[PDB]
């Protein structure tokens, strides 16, 4: 298990989770409902806003441990926005699936996070045969 | 022939209670979520 967060600022479209322990670390959510018209048929769009933050000192030099380095707090921010129309959530979800594992096989295993891409990646899409 | 008046507490050492307690109910209640604006008074505090 890891530590829960309790909310701190809550709203009907904001809410945002915080540790009690590190009050640094952060998740926020933001959901923006909006009607939108397509052909023939008005739609229910909603954005998934969602923000994590993760404060954090990187790199210790070399392999030392000692009291006088204090070196300087960094961030570490992820965030990720979801759209799509109401009712097409059951197919929102997979993709949203399908989105992890593109993601996974490019930066959580590839090199990506350095800096480096690569054309012959593994990328999938949501359909499948 | 007797006439006369009395009056007497209800010794609420013995008796007196017998009643739903308001104490209940409500000490159960909000009063630890109610407590916990501990986090809008460190907010606002922060910025003070």
């Amino acid at each position: 298990a890891n530590k829960p967060m309790q909310p701190i600022t809550s709203t009907a479209n904001k809410i945002v989770w915080s540790d009690p322990t590190r009050l640094s670390t952060t998740f926020s959510a933001s959901l923006l409902r909006q009607r939108v018209k397509v052909g023939i048929a008005e739609l229910n769009n909603v954005s998934g806003q969602y923000v994590s933050v993760y404060k954090r000192p990187a790199p210790k030099p070399e392999g030392c441990a000692d009291a006088c380095v204090i070196m300087p707090n960094e961030n570490q921010s992820i965030r990720t926005v979801i759209s799509g129309s109401a009712e097409n959530l059951a197919t929102l979800k997979a993709e949203w699936e399908t989105h992890k594992r593109n993601v996974d096989t490019l930066f959580a295993s590839g090199n990506a996070g350095l800096g480096f891409l690569d054309p012959t990646a593994a990328i999938v899409s949501s359909d499948t045969t | 022939d007797i006439n006369f008046y009395t009056r007497q507490v209800i010794d609420p050492r013995l008796c007196g209670g017998l009643a739903f307690s308001p104490k209940l109910n409500l000490f159960r209640y909000l009063d630890a979520m109610s407590l916990s604006w501990n986090r809008s008074r460190l907010k606002i505090s922060r910025a003070t």
